């Protein structure tokens, strides 16, 4: 079943590069590390699951750019009108990115760390010429957008 | 010239498969070293200590087959096969030249 | 001995070379992770070499001298180049490479087809200056290009306006040129079109008063080509008396009625020798056994069924 394919408006490489700027660099700066990566760092330890996204976040990085005079593509909207893709992309850039936790787990203790480490060694006795999962397997959190304030 | 029609390929315990490192020369490796036969113990489980190295080195070499269908097909290669005679022989020849 | 080799690696398990004169190396893109030959074309050299055509090979990220083409340099006076599903492979760097030497005295043919969606393409008519006080660079677009009786650009990516600036710089000759493919290629638009970055639109009139005497033309797939955008060729039919052979299969957007008004404003010239619209959905079939009755077309295919347009050997060379 061939299929007819159109040209459009937007760029997930682009908009995907754009969503990690964000992620490694934003903070609530008008309160005065980013505030989404030490987030990240209570993912990694284990303490958080819920990662919440603040379209307010979104558009005051899109401001800061903008004042700093390079276009932000207006990613607000782009995840206002098909905000069930980004939902991908923003998984994806935090599992290329997030860091190492700091708190002990007892990391043994989950099945899924002794199932991947026993793939993990078989892959390398195979590799010594005698992805590793789905990511959705081993990302632990949850993933939410909460929309703009009145503004 | 010509775009191409599918045909079904087969797998079979080839010789040089057998003849692989992980084949004849595991056994060599590693029997001696697992297998142990005592006197402390019954017959029924000095049989097993051997069939139980010989069935995980069948399974790790060749999965496919049941353990006695994989003796049969051992034994038979072994009537037929030249180079694995060779190679039979060439351990007795060393044995031999010891 | 041996003047045409023909390499069709179905699978994978695991100096100067005057006497050569055509090389085929078909691979399935499934199984080839790797391009074969490519130590030797980059090495050595093949001057009798007239025909070269490589599919399915994929292009190591490796060694960016390959992927810059700068093996293919190697092969001058190479009538016919067909290079398709090559999946690594660039036209855009392949136009640096038609930029920035004089690579070739005569290529009669030139089929470029990469698979994916590449970022959009412009014909990069920047010239620099090394200093003010001294020359450009000459960019070598027309001494590449000005043999070119077939180009064939399948699903290349490249934009509307690239096109049209190859006309307008007449890099393309127009007069040797007589058969063109642009099929597939998303960034295409057409004047009548409202919704488009302007670099993506194809100025056809421009262009076919360029090419004029061009006796085929291919734009399967070209789900650009709307029915309000066929208006231009009508338009346009002065422009294009020479084509005899149409390919506009595969279409899910052109309907019958553009078919219909094209083919009675070409009647205006005496049918229309061939036309393609196998697999095309909006194709009423009273339409068409319409223009067979009426004979507005010598031979019209409509064969609703067939679902693809890559004949293997006769419209392409990637393998099965």
């Amino acid at each position: 079943a061939a299929l007819p394919s159109i040209q459009l408006p937007v760029d997930y490489n682009n908009l995907f590069n754009e969503i990690t700027d964000f992620l490694v660099t934003f903070k609530q700066d008008t309160l005065s590390g980013p505030k989404y990566m030490a987030m990240l760092q209570k993912v990694a330890n284990r303490e958080l699951n819920s990662v919440i996204i603040d379209l307010d976040d979104i558009l005051q990085y899109q401001n800061e750019k903008f004042l700093q005079g390079t276009q932000a593509d207006d990613l607000v909207s782009a995840i206002q009108q098909n905000a069930n893709h980004f939902t991908e992309l923003f998984c994806r850039a935090i599992d290329n990115n997030m860091p190492l936790p700091t708190k002990e787990i007892d990391y043994k203790d989950d099945v899924l760390d002794v199932i991947l480490n026993q793939r993990r060694l078989r892959n390398e006795r195979m590799l010594s010429d005698r992805e590793l999962f789905p990511p959705n397997l081993t990302r632990r959190y949850f993933l939410y957008f909460k929309p703009l304030s009145q503004n | 010239a010509i775009t191409a029609r599918k045909r079904r390929p087969q797998v079979k315990l080839t010789a040089e498969k057998l003849l692989s490192d992980k084949g004849l020369p595991y056994v060599l490796k590693n029997a001696h070293k697992r297998i142990r036969i005592s006197s402390k113990k019954n017959s029924y489980d000095n049989l097993s200590n051997i069939i139980q190295f010989y069935q995980l080195w069948a399974h790790e070499l060749f999965p496919k087959a049941k353990f006695k269908d994989f003796m049969k097909i051992c034994q038979t290669v072994g009537k037929t096969d030249p180079v694995l005679r060779e190679y039979r022989v060439s351990l007795f020849r060393d044995e031999m030249g010891m | 001995l041996l003047k045409k080799i023909e390499l069709i690696f179905v699978n994978s398990l695991v100096v100067i070379y005057s006497e050569l004169e055509k090389i085929t190396l078909i691979c399935d893109k499934k199984k080839i992770k790797n391009f074969p030959l490519c130590r030797a074309l980059l090495r050595g050299q093949f001057p009798l070499l007239q025909k070269l055509t490589i599919t399915g090979v994929t292009f190591p990220m490796n060694n960016q001298d390959i992927m810059n083409f700068q093996w293919l340099l190697n092969f001058p006076d190479l009538k016919e180049l067909w290079i398709e599903d090559n999946d690594n492979c660039e036209l855009s760097k392949f136009l640096q490479l038609l930029k920035f030497s004089n690579v070739w005295k005569n290529l009669e043919k030139l089929t470029f087809r990469e698979n994916k969606l590449y970022p959009i393409v412009n014909l990069d008519e920047d010239q620099p200056v090394t200093n003010d006080d001294e020359v450009p660079s000459m960019l070598f677009y027309k001494e590449n290009l000005q043999n070119l009786e077939k180009l064939d650009l399948m699903g290349t990516s490249i934009s509307g306006s690239a096109l049209t600036r190859l006309c307008e710089q007449e890099y393309l000759d127009g007069r040797k040129l007589r058969s063109l493919n642009i099929g597939n290629c998303p960034n295409i638009q057409f004047p009548n079109n409202h919704a488009h970055t302007a670099r993506m639109i194809l100025d056809v009139n421009a262009v076919l008063k360029r090419l004029s005497k061009l006796e085929e033309i291919n734009l399967s797939h070209l789900s650009s080509l709307n029915d309000s955008t066929m208006k231009s060729f009508i338009i346009n039919v002065p422009f294009l008396e020479n084509l005899k052979r149409l390919d506009i299969s595969h279409n899910f957007e052109i309907t019958g009625i553009s078919i219909y008004e094209f083919l009675k404003k070409f009647q205006m010239d005496q049918p229309l020798a061939y036309l393609n619209i196998d697999g095309c959905s909006q194709v009423s079939h009273i339409t068409v056994n319409m223009i067979r009755a009426q004979n507005l077309v010598t031979q019209v295919d409509c064969v609703y069924e067939r679902d693809v347009w890559r004949k293997f050997g006769i419209n392409s060379y990637s393998y099965s």
